[PDB]
């Protein structure tokens, strides 16, 4: 069919007033708003270090049953640290 | 079910099963070319029995098209990422806030934007000055009692704006 | 160690300064993404440390303190431990998220809700992050809701786009499948055992495991995308860009094997746990190889090809292999990590239409992002021998040497064919094709975000593979005894493969136009499991819960039986005692049969 | 406000006044009212619609509720809220949907039925015994340091 | 993301891809040209250029608008509602 | 206790002899020191409850819910305007003095150590929000919600007076250690469970169990947002304590005949879940919420365990703060737009920016997000159920589900997706929704952080 | 070529093959020019009581408030109680509860007489 010439009229009527409309929407007084009026990495890796490690000598030492470690794995080719003595070496290898 | 008439016709149904073949037959097609191929065979076939005088065997063919089509669709047709049912459906709907909004602002921030607030009160001026009495007029003016149109007549007499107009000329921009 | 356990909690700690931050902010620091980047690049500085301590040594240990309701024979506090998994999986998740954190300072740029984002996406790694570290089962409770509900608001962030909420209803749902499969294993765990930690579990193992292994298969397939729960995926493909990437790269998408990982001790035992791990598994690796074929969305493609990967580390969790299917964890996140960041890097490049159609070539279209993902593409199914050899290929080789099931072994080997040809077929629509695209290009990569995050994360597929495999402990037995023509045949497979989407792309150099064989259609809608399941079980309950339940039952008839009968009962011996018309004879004629009926009938001075 | 006579007690009958009735109450044709009818299940007199209509109403004609599909004077079929986009799809299917049962259900008893004859049949390479050599490992399973002596070995072979 | 459209350029856009299609002429076509009057082809080929104005611009237009634009004025018109083309 | 008491009387002359603009502020800063007062009250420790003399005594189960009704009053003090905020002094005098007169039968009820003296203040508490509801019900069915709340809670509530009149005729006095430390196990006979089912039945009306749950509804939909709060919050777990109070007695006749009980509970519980997923009218949706936890409340004190105790209270106290919460939501909603209905006002992301905020988190705690306490009491009762038998999770866990799908759906239905751009009235949020919704998710997530206060005496 | 497409209550049927379209009366064009006409004049009254600057509140839709008084207080009256209704309310309301007392029951015998057999796990089952 086609438009009528209401349909072609109207339309135009609606581009001038939408075309106007958005002509005003850009907002510029050349100024949009106007108002009434290391040290990161320093806090971050010495103040909760301190913090926590404060945290986890005293508070640890009084409540007994707390962080607890899975033991440090022996050998028989190794030595202890504390008292010194070693654990006797392994024995015979044969058929390689 | 459309705004200006109760039914589309044939040749419109016709229309629309020429247009969905080509969509569902871009999406069924990859390389572009191969897909020019057939969509020439598409409208070499349509060309076909163009010339038909009866209308039982207009309608009987294209109820039989419509059959072959829809033995031939795809499942995901390539609707476009801006349609609905696509990957927009109103994707940036997040900041669509309409403008009867917008003045419901403390008198602070109405001291920051003041010449967009003084506009927009010259644009609100412009609603209420021939609101009343031009589109009564207008819409109680042109009809017979059944309306049987769902479209309005635009202000042809003298002056002033179309009617019904504030919710068509005010929307969101559509990429906010 | 002090210096081990302080780090471990400083790392912890790191990720909570910006959340009450932006609380208690009041003014509009816009460098807040800044902020969030460099705060989770030194928790992950911070985070390499005790790793390579652990590495170094050992002494694997665990942290508890501030109890509250220690009521009953048990207590629970915060309680968290450092052992293999739970420290070496954390500098992987903080890597990886960190790259996202630049992905999302691109790819969400024009947006100025940007802070809410940031916010719940730190806020969802402290979560994730929560539930790996823990061994009290009440905390990893906690992780698994606040992942679900994060999952939940990350998908819907973009409010309007009824997709994304409704797929985000399908998630929540589906994580609400996987929670009552863990309170039942919760429960199992309280009854019988007096508590609810790894610590005292594994020190008792049990007998019967038949109802907790139940319950951990339901919260597995409630969380890792399994058959039966799987298609919250393409749906969970339907919110943003990085969301999706830390959703489905590391980060909510191994929480449901993850816990499997946990529990291996536990499922040390009982064959026929193991057989449902390795079963299940394969089911959900075949189902996503044929479902990912004929698929159009990369993202789509993508999230089907990391729910295979999850299948095969169910399969790696069927074969009693744990510690392969943690470092297939760390490797498949890095790997699909890198591949997400350089897919929404093209999407965005073209305007966001997202589709492989209208997409086809863009090679020599910057070949930055395409370099990029033919790395990713070609590490996928093991390129002798990168990254993607080490963890896939041990195991489909545990899994050769080892009492399958027969059927499992073929599902895992045809899901590495379909592996391999749907990533070949994604390379060839995608980049190497005719170039279809609309006019006036955009392509602009002039970004050092963009070229750090790719550049460090492709860094990261070449390197931290192999760095994982080698300083481990062997916490197993390797087979490394293998016949011929099995140790060959996952290459054999794969290059076959290639050749197979080769001649398929020959193939589709031509024209014919043939016609669907409906396994094309069921492999396209999706196995007709989640429109045959979402169209069924909704349509039921909302039946009944309209007929029987609102209008039929509680209403009409509870309305019927307690008020109705009483108040028109009432209203009858009303309406037939006092409406009587005023007259004098029946009255006295009433009080001479009241004198004979309480004389003569029924006694009253006899 | 709202008229007492646009509540809507009682049924159709009869079929002059009633249905005169509910066109001029529901904004309907006559003869597309109809009622379910009352089967004794309450329901007023309220109108059957064609009980889709959400992922019907192509939303290219851009009526005045998008997201819920109103036209301010339609009247709202009985199961609306079972109906909107984000509950239930009610499009048509590109195959069908007993033939998808159909496919699903013996794909699903083919996967199982694969799994039950794996499950009857396992696999095992020529591979014999792990030979745990202390007994099977004993003195580290979960007790008997002194009770039970179990003399088992292994031979060179 | 969105590079400046105006209305000129776009115009010229639109006239140039209608151009650089065949069967019709560079000759007698301008912004007020008919698309069944005066260069006379049919309604079917008026959609295949519907076509190729949605495969360019990356959006359809709705079959209600689909019989009635004719003329490259009122396709910029409509595009123009769709972008909303200014400043 | 009376000196937690009689400052609530000394408050009813301060409303009538404040003058105009000036009753508001003196009622909201004097009932906010009586909660200051109330804080002050926790003191009880390990063997025996604490007595306030001969008349009053506190165990550690009524101590929680006292600190919460006196907590829950300014709350709704100051909730309760701009429906009644224009009419008139005398009648605005009349309304406050007579929230405060129903607080002051609430701590009356809370606090007793003869059951009479329980019963007397039950129903004393039962009389004022009648009234409240019934003349500000602002719907035009008030009439019937008010004449079916009466006669539902009389018409149940009744028999119990006739057993503990027996109780009290036959063994003794009705101190609650007189009825402990001497209470025979009464064996099965018919008599028996008639007195157990009338003291049981009573309570099972005021819970309310599923066969008399539409009891709620229309007193929840057509009342005001006072009797509302009052009436979900602190009398639902007001039954529920007196329930936990009386259940000492008659415990080997409870095992063999609280199975249907449970079993109605169970499945009302289901099927409630069920019903509160399709409904318009928001309002009600919160009211269903309330029938399904109590339906799982009911479940946890019927089992008859420590775990489920604990459990329960738990559920009781943070079910009320969410239950209270939610409702005040609903009236902000409401009077934005006079509706009541949910399809009908969509939106509400874009405008009212935080009060998002406030209807997400309402809503995960509703969700049971995992370190708040509405998860803790559904978890101990979950460990109890599964305790008393090995198949009851799966409805535990299927109402979890569904709760969890309703209340999800009523987040993402009004507060997502669409304005419909017909509504343009609704002005921005006051200062006072939002100082009450810090009124509300502040004292949750403290107890959230220290949880040991409000597990019950089985501790 | 095609099946036909059968449809069911949840597959669709589409607008092209309905195919009683197709069959063109005076009867449907009436009916469907009507159905338009309704249409036209209820987008007209809304456009009329929705673009007034003076209208604050909401549009005050009378077919919702229809719909809710429908739905809500219309159900109990009006009603029969009919044979089919009160053996559905039977079937809904007592079967699913007798079955899952039933099953209860069974349950219970079977721990009750195990735990008074004694064979039961409780070297450890404190937290009951
Ligand atoms: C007394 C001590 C507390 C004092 C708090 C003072 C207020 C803080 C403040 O101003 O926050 C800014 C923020 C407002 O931000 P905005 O820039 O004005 O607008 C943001 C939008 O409205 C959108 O709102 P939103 O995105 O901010 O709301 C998201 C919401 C969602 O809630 C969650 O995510 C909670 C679950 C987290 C996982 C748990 C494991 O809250 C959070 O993400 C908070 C996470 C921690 C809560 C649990 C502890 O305030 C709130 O969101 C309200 C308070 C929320 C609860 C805080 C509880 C603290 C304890
Ligand atoms: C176990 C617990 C079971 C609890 C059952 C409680 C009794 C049943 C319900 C009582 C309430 C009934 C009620 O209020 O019905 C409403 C009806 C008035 O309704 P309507 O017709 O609208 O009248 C308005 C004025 N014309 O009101 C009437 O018709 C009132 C009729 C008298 C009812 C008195 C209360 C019940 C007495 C039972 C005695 C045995
Ligand atoms: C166990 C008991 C489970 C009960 C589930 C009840 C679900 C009721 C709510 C239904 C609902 O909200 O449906 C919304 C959603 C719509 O799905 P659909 O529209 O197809 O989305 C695809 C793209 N739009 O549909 C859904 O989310 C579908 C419902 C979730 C998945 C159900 C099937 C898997 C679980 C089966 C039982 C185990």
């Amino acid at each position: 069919s086609g438009y009528t010439p209401d349909e072609k009229l109207r339309l135009q009527q609606l581009r001038e007033l939408r075309r106007r409309w958005l002509k005003d929407q850009e907002l510029s007084p050349r100024e949009p708003v106007l108002p009434p009026r290391s040290i990161f990495a320093f806090t971050h890796v010495l103040i909760p270090v301190w913090i926590i490690h404060y945290y986890l000598k005293y508070h640890v030492t009084t409540k007994p049953y707390t962080i607890v470690e899975k033991k440090p794995r022996i050998f028989p080719g190794d030595t202890i640290l504390e008292t010194g003595e070693v654990i006797p070496p392994m024995k015979e290898f044969p058929d390689q | 079910f459309l705004p200006s008439a109760a039914y589309l016709t044939h040749q419109q149904k016709v229309l629309q099963l020429y247009k969905r073949a080509l969509r569902h037959l871009e999406s069924r097609c990859v390389h572009r070319d191969k897909y020019r191929y057939f969509a020439c065979l598409l409208r070499a076939r349509f060309d076909e029995h163009k010339n038909e005088k009866d209308m039982v065997k207009a309608t009987q063919l294209l109820r039989e098209a419509e059959k072959e089509f829809w033995h031939g669709q795809h499942p995901q047709p390539y609707i476009f990422p801006e349609s609905p049912g696509g990957t927009s459906y109103e994707r940036y709907e997040c900041y669509k806030v309409p403008e009867w909004c917008l003045d419901d602002w403390h008198p602070s921030e109405k001291a920051m934007y003041p010449d967009y607030f003084a506009k927009r009160e010259q644009w609100k001026k412009l609603r209420r000055e021939s609101w009343e009495r031009e589109v009564k007029q207008l819409q109680e003016e042109t009809p017979v009692g059944g309306p049987r149109t769902e479209a309005l007549p635009p202000a042809r007499k003298q002056g002033d704006l179309p009617p019904l107009w504030w919710h068509i000329v005010t929307r969101p921009r559509e990429r906010p | 160690m002090n210096l081990f356990s302080s780090l471990t909690l400083v790392t912890l700690i790191l990720l909570t300064m910006p959340i009450a931050a932006i609380n208690f902010n009041t003014h509009k620091f816009t460098n807040y993404p800044l902020y969030v980047k460099t705060t989770i690049s030194c928790a992950f500085i911070t985070s390499m440390i005790p790793t390579m301590m652990f590495i170094h040594t050992g002494q694997e240990m665990i942290i508890s303190n501030w109890h509250w309701l220690t009521i009953q024979t048990l207590k629970l506090s915060l309680s968290f431990k450092m052992d293999f998994f739970s420290m070496m999986f954390v500098p992987v998740a903080l890597f990886v998220t960190w790259s996202i954190m630049e992905f999302s300072m691109w790819y969400m740029h024009s947006d100025p809700n940007i802070n809410q984002f940031f916010k719940y996406l730190l806020l969802f790694l402290i979560t994730m992050l929560i539930l790996v570290t823990a061994n009290n089962l009440f905390q990893l409770f906690i992780g698994w809701e606040g992942v679900g509900i994060m999952s939940f608001l990350l998908i819907g962030w973009w409010y309007g786009r009824t997709d994304a909420n409704t797929a985000a209803l399908q998630a929540i749902l589906y994580n609400r499948i996987g929670d009552i499969g863990f309170i039942l294993a919760m429960a199992w765990f309280l009854i019988n055992l007096n508590t609810w930690d790894l610590q005292q579990i594994f020190m008792l193992n049990p007998n019967d495991s038949n109802l907790p292994l139940m319950g951990l298969i339901l919260a597995a397939t409630g969380k890792s995308a399994q058959f039966g729960l799987h298609p919250w995926l393409p749906s969970a493909m339907e919110g943003p860009t990085p969301v999706s990437a830390l959703l489905h790269s590391s980060t909510m998408v191994v929480a449901g094997i993850f816990l499997l990982i946990r529990f291996y001790p536990l499922t040390e035992n009982n064959k026929f746990g193991q057989s449902i791990m390795l079963c299940l598994g394969a089911m959900t690796t075949l189902f996503t190889a044929m479902c990912a074929l004929t698929q159009n969305d990369i993202k789509k493609i993508i999230a089907f090809s990391t729910s295979s990967q999850l299948g095969l580390m169910m399969v790696t969790i069927g074969i009693n292999q744990p510690h392969l299917a943690f470092l297939h964890i760390c490797t498949h996140a890095f790997f699909k990590a890198m591949l997400f960041m350089c897919s929404g890097s093209i999407i965005h490049s073209l305007n966001d239409e997202q589709d492989i159609r209208k997409m086809g070539g863009l090679f020599k279209a910057m070949p930055f992002t395409t370099t990029a993902l033919i790395i990713g593409s070609l590490a996928l199914t093991g390129m002798p021998f990168l990254t993607g050899f080490y963890s896939k290929d041990l195991i489909i080789e545990s899994a050769n040497t080892s009492y399958t099931n027969a059927w499992a072994l073929l599902m895992t080997l045809v899901a590495t064919s379909f592996t391999a040809i749907y990533s070949t077929r994604i390379i060839f629509f995608a980049l190497l094709g005719q170039p279809r695209f609309p006019t006036l290009i955009n392509i602009n990569e002039n970004n050092p975000f963009l070229i750090n995050s790719i550049k460090r994360l492709l860094i990261g597929s070449l390197f931290a593979g192999f760095i994982i495999s080698n300083n481990i402990p062997p916490m197993t037995i390797p087979q490394m005894t293998m016949p011929h023509y099995l140790k060959m045949t996952a290459l054999t497979v794969t290059i076959l493969g290639f050749i197979l989407a080769l001649e398929i792309s020959n193939t589709t150099h031509y024209l014919k136009f043939n016609y669907p064989s409906n396994t094309f259609k069921f492999s396209n809608l999706l196995g007709y499991y989640p429109t045959i399941m979402h169209r069924l079980t909704p349509y039921m309950n909302l039946t009944m819960s309209q007929k029987s339940a609102s209008s039929l039952l509680d209403l009409i008839w509870l309305e019927t039986i307690l008020p109705k009968t009483i108040s028109l009962a009432q209203m009858k011996m009303s309406t037939t005692i006092t409406s009587q018309k005023g007259l004098i004879k029946l009255y006295f004629l009433s009080f001479l049969i009241t004198i004979l009926i309480s004389t003569t009938l029924l006694n009253f001075h006899e | 406000s709202h008229i007492t006579k646009d509540m809507l007690p009682g049924p159709y009958p009869k079929t002059p006044e009633e249905r005169a009735a509910a066109a001029k109450k529901y904004n309907m044709r006559v003869e597309d009212y109809e009622p379910y009818p009352d089967d004794g299940m309450g329901y007023g007199d309220y109108p059957k619609l064609p009980d889709r209509s959400q992922q019907e109403r192509d939303p290219w004609y851009d009526w005045d509720h998008p997201d819920l599909r109103l036209n301010w004077g339609e009247p709202m079929h009985w199961d609306l809220d079972m109906y909107i986009r984000n509950r239930v799809d009610t499009s048509p299917t590109p195959v069908n949907w007993n033939l998808m049962c159909k496919h699903l259900f013996g794909f699903v008893a083919f996967m199982l039925f694969m799994f039950w004859v794996g499950e009857t049949y396992p696999t095992y390479q020529p591979v014999g015994p792990k030979q745990y050599p202390y007994n099977n490992l004993y003195l580290e399973r979960g007790g008997d340091p002194n009770k039970e002596p179990e003399p088992v070995v292994h031979y060179e072979i | 993301d969105a590079p400046p459209l105006t209305l000129e350029g776009i115009k010229d856009r639109v006239l140039y891809v209608l151009k650089l299609y065949d069967k019709i002429d560079p000759e007698k076509l301008s912004v007020n040209s008919h698309f069944m009057k005066d260069l006379g082809l049919d309604s079917l080929d008026q959609v295949e250029i519907i076509m190729a104005m949605e495969d360019e611009f990356g959006f359809e237009i709705p079959d209600i608008d689909a019989e009635k634009l004719m003329c490259p004025q009122e396709i910029v018109d409509y595009i123009a509602d769709k972008k909303d083309v200014y400043e | 206790m009376l000196k937690y008491i009689i400052p609530t009387m000394m408050l009813m002359p301060l409303t009538w002899l404040s003058k105009n603009s000036m009753i508001w502020i003196n009622t909201t800063l004097h009932s906010l020191l009586i909660s200051l007062t109330s804080l002050l009250l926790l003191n009880q420790f390990g063997d025996n409850s604490l007595n306030f003399s001969l008349t009053f005594f506190s165990d550690s189960l009524s101590t929680p819910l006292l600190i919460l009704t006196m907590w829950l009053l300014p709350l709704m003090l100051m909730a309760s305007q701009h429906h009644l905020s224009k009419e008139n002094l005398a009648r605005k005098k009349l309304f406050i003095s007579m929230l405060i007169l129903l607080q002051l039968f609430l701590i009356m009820t809370f606090t007793a150590t003869e059951l009479i003296f329980f019963y007397i203040m039950f129903e004393a508490t039962l009389v004022p929000t009648l009234i409240i509801i019934t003349r500000w019900g602002n719907q035009t069915e008030r009439l019937n919600a008010g004449l079916y709340f009466l006669f539902y809670t009389l018409a149940g509530s009744l028999p119990l007076l006739v057993a503990l009149i027996y109780i009290q005729n036959t063994m003794g006095s009705l101190n609650f250690l007189i009825l402990q430390y001497w209470v025979q196990p009464m064996p099965n006979s018919w008599s028996n469970t008639f007195m157990w089912l009338a003291c049981m039945m009573a309570f099972m009306v005021k819970m309310p169990l599923y066969g008399l749950h539409l009891w709620l509804p229309k007193a929840h939909v057509e009342a005001p947002i006072a009797g509302s709060m009052v009436l979900a919050a602190i009398l639902l777990k007001l039954g529920g304590y007196g329930m936990m109070r009386i259940t000492l007695l008659l415990n080997p006749i409870t095992d063999f005949m609280a199975y249907p009980f449970i079993m109605l509970s169970l499945w009302g519980m289901i099927m409630t879940s069920s019903i509160c997923l399709r409904q318009t009218d928001l309002k009600s949706l919160i009211a269903y919420s309330s029938v399904s936890h109590m339906a799982l409340v009911i479940v946890a004190i019927l089992i008859q365990t420590p775990w489920s105790y604990m459990g329960a209270t738990a559920l009781m106290i943070a079910h009320g703060l969410t239950s209270s919460m939610l409702f005040c939501l609903a009236n902000s909603n409401y009077e934005r737009v006079h509706s009541r209905t949910m399809i009908l006002a969509r939106g509400l992301q874009t405008l009212l920016p935080l009060m998002a905020a406030w209807w997400l988190l309402a809503s995960l705690t509703n969700l049971a997000l995992p370190p708040s306490i509405n998860l803790i009491g559904e978890l101990f009762v979950v460990m109890s159920t599964f305790s008393w038998s090995n198949i009851t999770i799966i409805l535990m866990g299927l109402n979890m589900v569904i709760t969890a799908l309703y209340s999800l759906y009523m987040l993402i239905t009004t507060q997502r997706g669409k304005h419909t751009h017909h509504i343009n009235n609704i002005l921005p949020s006051f200062t006072r929704e939002n100082a009450l919704m810090s009124l509300h998710m502040l004292p949750l997530l403290l107890l959230s952080l220290n949880p040991k206060i409000i597990l019950g005496p089985l501790y | 070529s095609f099946p036909k497409y059968e449809p069911s209550r949840l597959a669709s049927l589409p607008t092209t093959l309905d195919p009683a379209e197709y069959d063109i009366s005076s009867e449907t064009r009436k009916a469907q020019a009507e159905r338009l006409a309704i249409r036209s004049r209820l987008k007209r009254e809304y456009q009329l009581q929705y673009n007034d600057p003076s209208r604050r509140g909401v549009v005050e839709d009378p077919a919702l408030i229809r719909w809710t008084c429908a739905r809500s207080a219309n159900v109990y009256p009006n009603f029969r109680p009919n044979t089919k209704t009160s053996l559905l309310g039977a079937l809904f309301g007592i079967g699913p509860l007798i079955f899952w007392y039933y099953v209860f029951k069974t349950d219970r015998d079977r721990k009750e007489k195990l735990i008074q057999e004694g064979k039961l796990d409780r070297t450890f089952n404190i937290s009951y």
